[PDB]
C-alpha cells in the first residue's frame, strides 16, 4: 500500500520567494564554455564602491539648453557666509539621483553603514585656498553660519600638488540598519545636513581666471551593506 | 548557493537539472593601477 | 511570615512555611512564553482591490480626496486607524451621517495576557475567503517601504504592476487557502509595545513606533481592470506568532466593575 | 546598621534609617558596554559627572485621594528643570549628543513622625507618558503648583489620556475607548518598588539598568524611567502634629553613553 | 515512477493548535542583536509570583468620586462578633479582579496549588493589637463567629517592629487540578471562605489617630501550576 | 524539486476500522494519575468466567 | 520547543527557517535585594 | 498495541501524542479466597 500522506493548507499555490526549483521539460543539454572572458560579479558591492558623479541644481542662471544640472560648484568671490553646498541625507533626494548607492539602493529596502563623498580640486596650479567641509546629525534647525558647522564634526582642507580629500560621513544611528527612503521624513531615515564651507579666499595670480570648480564624488565605504529587495520604480520608462 | 532548502537531495542527476560545460583541454577587486 | 513585604521584595511560601504538610508535585508546563502564543488568530476582515490602488493620504485630510480605504492591512498587535499606525483605539458605535468610516483594528486577545514592556518574535500570514466559490492573489511589502501603484497597457488591456515585483506574490487555488510564515524585517531592534518618543525630532504626535511593525497584506483578483464585477467582496487576515521572547515586565488591562 | 553613606564624585548622601537597595533584573546593573550601531568614539564616563542631583517635590497633605500620584520623566526632568533641579554641567553636555544612553540610581525622600500613619508607593514604571493631556503640548514647570497632585481619574485607568492625532476631516470623528499605555493601580506593584510609610523606614531606594527599544534611543525625546509616587492610605494627624511634609528626590546617573557631536541644540 | 501515496480524510485543513511550521516566502534574513537588553521571561509563572493589592468593595459611605473600592481595611473601634474581611475562593469573584494570579488565570482554564495572601499593616507605631486569620474548607453555610473559624485553620499575629504576616491557604482537593471559574459552583471550583478576626482590641495612647489600616497581597505560592488555555475576555475593550 | 507522487483511488475517505492516527489540535498535556485505583482490565475474558444466573420460563 | 513534532528532521536549512543574530565579536529569580 | 500499521514510525514525539502521567515521587485472575 501507498504510504499515508496528509495535504497541508498549501496547496497547488506558488510563492514568488519560494525557495525551490521545478523539473525541467528538456534536459541533459551542453553549453558554449565561459572562462576566456573575464570580469565577473559576485556581490554588486564590488561594483558600489566605484566614484560616481552627483547632479545639482545650477545657481540662478538657467541656461536655457537641455536639462541645466550641474556636476560641480562655481565659488563665489564675494565674502558671505553662507555655504557654499548643503545637502541631507535622505537616499532619495534630487541630489542622491543617479549616484551609484543611490541607484542600486533605490530597488533596496534597508542599508546599513558609512557614505564616503570625495571631491576632486579642478582649477590652476597657481590658484590656492583653504576648504573645510562640515557634517552635524539632526537638531532642530539646520546649522548655518561658521560656528554652529564648526562645532560639529568637520574636516580643513588644503589645495596643493594633489587634487582631492577623502572623506567619509560617519554612522551613528539610533538602529544599527537604516531605511533608504522617508515616507515620512523621521529620525530613523535622514541623518542631518552636509555642507562645505570656505575657509579662507581663493588666492590667485594676475591674468588667470576667476571662479575655480570643484568635483564631488559619493561611493560606498568598507561596512556598506544592503538587505531584502523590493519591487521597482518604472518611472524611467515613461 | 542561491535561496534553497535542498540540504537534504535533489531527485534528478544534476546534467539534468541544468547545463554544465564543455572540455578545452574573502573577496577580489575590479582592477589594479599597475 | 515575620518578614516584612515593604522591602519590595518577598519569596513564595508553601505549606510548611508555618503549618504542618509537604509541597506538592508541579503539575504542567503550558507556560512557557514561547509556547502560549503559538495559535492562529485572525485580526481582521479586508476589502479586495480589483484595479490601479491608491492608498490613504497623511495625517490631515480635506474632503475631496481620492483613496480607495479599508484595502490594506498594517499587520501589528498594535491599534491602527485606517490602515496606517495610530495609537488609540476606536469603536463606531453611533455610525449614522457623512464622511467615511475609518477601518479599525485591534489584537483583542492579545493584551488580556501581555504582562510585558518589549516583544520579540516572527509571525505567520493566513489568509481566507468568506463569499464562496473565489480566487485571488495576495501580495506584501516590508515595512519601512511603500506599496507601487501604476498600470501599464498590454494589448489594449490596462494592467496593474502590483501583478509582478520583486517582494513575493501568492495566488490561491479553486477556493483554497494560502499560508506562509514571515521573519523579521524592521528598522529597530525589538516591539514595543509602550513608547515614549515622537516619529521626528520636533513637532510629532507623542507616541507612535512608526517603524517598530511588520508590514501589510492585501488581496486582490487576477483579472484585467476593465472587467471588474460591480458586487465587492471581502476576506480575512490571520497570525500566528512564533518563536517569541519578551522582556521586563508590566501591567494588564483593567477589567471593569461596571 | 541601616546606615547606607554612599559617596559618587564629590557628593556624598547617607539615610541614617533606611532599608537597603533594590536592582533589577541583573544584580549588578552598572555594568554595560558600547552600543553597537554607532560607529563613532563614545564618549564615556567622567569623574566630573557622576553625580547626586537633588531635587523638590511638591508637598502632600490630608487632602489628597487614593492612587493620586506625582510623576517625573527622565532625562526630560533635566531639560524642564522642576522643583530646583538640573543637570547643570549634565545637561550642557547631553544637549550636544545626538545619541544618550544610561542607567540610574533613585532614592527617594520623606520622613513622617512616629504618630502618623499613611503609604506611600516610590516606583519608576518603564515606557509611560504620564505627563500629557492630549492637546500635543507637554506640560512644564508652570502648570504643577495650581494641583501639587495628579487626582487619579478613570480616564488613565481606561487608557484615554493618551495624545492622539489628527484624524483628517475626510473621515467620520471617531469614538475611542482604548490606548495601549495606561495605569492600574491595583496591578502598579509589579516594578521595582518598596512601600514607604511611617512604619518603618523614612527614606528608600530604587536601582535600574538600561531597558530600551533600540541599542541608543535619541537625545530629548525618549522617556524611558518615569518615577510616580503615590498614596494608598492617607495620612491622620491631630492638632499640634507636624503639618504638610515635604517631599524631594535624589537622582543617579551611572555610566553615560555620549555620541555625535553638533551644535547646542535650539528647538525648531 | 512516484511513490504511491494515499491522502487521508484531513485534506486542506489548517487546524490552529497544529504544531508544525509553514514554507517561508521570504527568507536568508538577518537581525539586530539581542544580548545588551536584560530582563527574559521564560515563564510568566516568574511574572507569577510579584505582590499585588486586592481591590473591596468600599464600606457603606459611598464616596462620588470614581470607583469608590478600596485597597485596604478599615478597622472599627466598636466591639462586635463578625470579622473584618471575609471573600471566598473563586476565581473570577469581585475581590480577585486585578490580582496577577487573578489576572493570568482568567484567560486559562485550569491550575494545581496553593494560593498565599499576605497582608501588610500600616499605622503608628505607638498602636499594638492581635490579629488572627482563619480558613475553613465548605462546610454548609458560612463559618460566622469565632468557635467555627477557631476550630478550623488559623494563625494569630503580633504587631511589632515588622509589618507583615506570611500566609498560606493549604491546598486540600478532591481532584488534583481544579477550575478557575465556575459555570456552576461546585465544591470542584469553590473551596471555602477565607477571613479574619481581631482578636483583642487595638491598642493606642492619646492624642494619635483612631482607626488603623492593612493593606492585602496575593500571590502564587510555590506549586502553582496552570494549564491548557481559553479564548479570552474582550469586556476591557467596551 | 518535490518528491513525485501519485495518488491511488482511495483518496480522502475514512475507513472506521482504519488502523491508524491523526494530528492532535491540541497537545502536550498532563493528567492525573492511575495507579491509586485497582482492579484493571486487559482482556474481558477475565471478565468472562464469572457465574451468572440464568432465567426460564415459570412453570403454569 | 514550542510545540512540533520535528524530531525527525526540518526540510529547509534553518537559516532559511528563521533568521539568527550578529556578531558584536531550573530557573532564575528577577531581580535580589543587596 | 490496539490496531496500527506502525511498526516503522510515528511523526510526532509521544508527547505530542498522548497525554503522559505525573510523578508521585500470561494474564492475572481478579481476586482470591484466602
Amino acid at each position: 500500500g501507498p504510504i499515508p500522506t496528509a495535504p497541508r493548507e498549501n496547496s497547488l499555490m506558488f510563492l514568488s520567494t519560494l525557495p525551490d526549483d521545478t523539473v525541467p521539460a528538456y534536459g541533459n543539454v551542453r553549453t558554449p564554455p565561459v572562462n576566456y572572458l573575464p570580469g565577473e560579479i559576485t556581490d554588486l558591492l564590488q561594483l558600489a564602491r566605484i566614484p560616481t558623479l552627483m547632479a545639482f541644481e545650477r545657481v540662478p542662471e538657467p541656461v536655457p539648453a537641455s536639462d541645466t544640472y550641474v556636476p560641480y560648484v562655481a565659488v563665489p568671490t564675494q565674502f558671505d557666509d553662507r555655504p557654499l553646498i548643503s545637502f541631507p541625507i535622505t537616499l532619495s533626494d534630487p541630489v542622491y539621483q543617479n549616484t551609484l548607492v543611490g541607484a542600486i539602493s533605490s530597488n533596496f529596502a534597508n542599508y546599513r553603514g558609512c557614505i564616503q563623498i570625495t571631491l576632486t580640486f579642478c582649477g590652476p596650479m597657481m590658484a590656492r585656498g583653504k576648504f573645510l567641509l562640515s557634517y552635524s546629525p539632526p537638531n532642530g534647525t539646520q546649522p548655518q553660519t561658521l560656528s554652529e558647522a564648526m562645532q560639529c564634526t568637520y574636516s580643513i582642507w588644503d589645495i596643493g600638488l594633489n587634487s582631492s580629500w577623502t572623506f567619509v560621513v560617519p554612522y551613528i544611528s539610533p538602529s544599527d540598519y537604516r531605511e533608504t527612503r522617508a515616507i515620512t521624513n523621521s529620525v530613523y531615515s535622514a541623518d542631518g545636513w552636509f555642507s562645505l564651507h570656505k575657509l579662507t579666499k581663493i588666492t590667485l595670480p594676475p591674468d588667470c581666471p576667476q571662479s575655480p570648480c570643484i568635483l564631488f564624488f559619493a561611493s560606498a565605504g568598507e561596512d556598506y551593506t544592503l538587505r531584502l529587495p523590493v519591487d521597482c520604480n518604472p518611472s524611467y520608462v515613461f | 548557493r542561491g535561496n534553497n532548502g535542498n540540504m537534504t537531495f535533489n531527485y534528478y542527476a544534476n546534467t539534468y537539472q541544468n547545463s554544465v560545460d564543455f572540455s578545452t583541454s574573502i573577496l577580489n577587486p575590479l582592477g589594479y593601477l599597475k | 511570615s515575620t518578614d516584612n513585604a515593604e522591602t519590595g521584595v518577598i519569596e513564595a511560601g508553601n505549606t510548611d512555611t508555618d503549618f504542618s504538610g509537604e509541597l506538592a508535585a508541579p503539575g504542567s508546563n503550558h507556560t512557557n512564553v514561547k509556547f502560549l502564543f503559538d495559535r492562529s488568530r485572525l485580526l481582521n476582515v479586508i476589502k479586495v482591490l480589483e484595479k490601479d490602488a491608491v492608498f490613504p493620504r497623511p495625517f490631515p485630510t480635506q474632503e475631496g480626496a481620492q483613496q480607495d480605504d479599508g484595502y490594506f492591512c498594517l499587520l501589528t498587535p498594535r491599534p491602527t486607524v485606517a490602515s496606517r499606525p495610530a495609537t488609540r483605539f476606536g469603536l463606531y458605535a453611533n455610525p449614522s451621517g457623512s464622511g467615511v468610516l475609518a477601518n479599525t483594528s485591534l489584537d483583542f486577545n492579545f493584551y488580556s495576557l501581555a504582562c510585558f514592556t518589549y516583544f520579540r518574535s516572527d509571525l505567520e500570514v493566513t489568509v481566507v475567503s468568506l463569499e464562496p466559490d473565489l480566487e485571488f492573489a495576495v501580495g506584501w511589502f516590508p515595512s519601512g517601504s511603500e506599496y507601487q501603484a501604476s498600470s501599464f497597457v498590454y494589448d489594449q488591456l490596462h494592467v496593474p504592476f502590483h501583478f509582478t515585483g520583486r517582494t513575493p506574490r501568492a495566488f490561491a487555488s479553486k477556493g483554497g487557502k494560502v499560508s506562509f510564515v514571515l521573519p523579521w524585517n524592521s528598522v529597530s531592534s525589538v516591539l514595543p509595545v509602550r513608547w515614549g518618543g515622537a516619529s521626528k525630532l520636533s513637532s510629532a504626535t507623542r507616541g507612535l513606533p512608526a517603524h517598530a511593525d511588520w508590514g501589510t497584506i492585501y488581496a486582490f483578483v487576477p483579472r484585467p481592470n476593465e472587467k471588474k464585477s460591480t458586487a465587492v467582496k471581502h476576506v480575512a487576515v490571520y497570525i500566528r506568532y512564533k518563536n517569541a521572547r519578551a522582556w521586563c515586565p508590566s501591567m494588564l488591562p483593567f477589567r471593569s466593575y461596571k | 546598621d541601616r546606615v547606607t553613606t554612599q559617596t559618587a564624585g564629590n557628593t556624598a548622601i547617607n539615610t541614617q534609617s533606611s532599608l537597603g537597595v533594590l536592582c533589577a533584573y541583573v544584580e549588578d546593573p552598572t555594568k554595560s558596554d558600547p552600543p553597537s550601531s554607532s560607529t563613532d568614539q563614545p564618549t564615556t564616563t567622567f569623574t566630573a559627572i557622576d553625580r547626586w542631583y537633588t531635587g523638590r517635590l511638591n508637598s502632600w497633605t490630608k487632602a489628597v485621594k487614593t492612587f493620586s500620584f506625582q510623576a517625573v520623566p527622565l532625562p526630560g526632568a533635566f531639560l524642564s528643570r522642576q522643583g530646583g533641579l538640573n543637570g547643570g554641567a549634565f545637561t550642557a553636555t547631553l544637549h550636544r549628543h545626538f545619541l544618550m544612553k544610561c542607567g540610574w540610581q533613585v532614592q527617594v525622600q520623606c520622613n513622617l513622625t512616629q504618630f502618623h500613619q499613611g503609604a506611600l508607593l516610590v516606583a519608576m514604571v518603564p515606557e509611560t507618558t504620564l505627563d500629557v493631556k492630549p492637546d500635543g503640548k507637554a506640560k512644564s514647570l508652570q502648570e504643577l503648583n495650581e494641583e501639587q497632585w495628579v487626582e487619579m481619574s478613570d480616564d488613565y485607568r481606561t487608557g484615554k489620556n493618551m495624545p492622539f492625532q489628527s484624524l483628517g476631516t475626510y473621515y467620520r470623528p471617531p469614538n475611542w475607548t482604548w490606548g495601549p499605555n495606561f495605569i492600574n493601580p491595583y496591578q502598579v506593584t509589579v516594578f521595582p518598588h518598596q512601600i514607604l510609610n511611617a512604619r518603618t523606614s523614612t527614606s528608600v531606594d530604587i536601582n535600574v539598568p538600561y531597558i530600551g527599544e533600540t541599542p541608543t534611543q535619541s537625545s530629548e525625546t525618549q522617556n524611558s524611567w518615569t518615577l510616580l509616587v503615590m498614596v494608598l492610605v492617607p495620612l491622620d494627624y491631630k492638632e499640634g502634629a507636624t503639618t504638610d511634609p515635604e517631599i524631594t528626590f535624589s537622582v543617579r546617573p551611572t555610566s553615560p553613553y555620549f555620541n555625535g557631536l553638533r551644535n547646542r541644540y535650539t528647538a525648531g
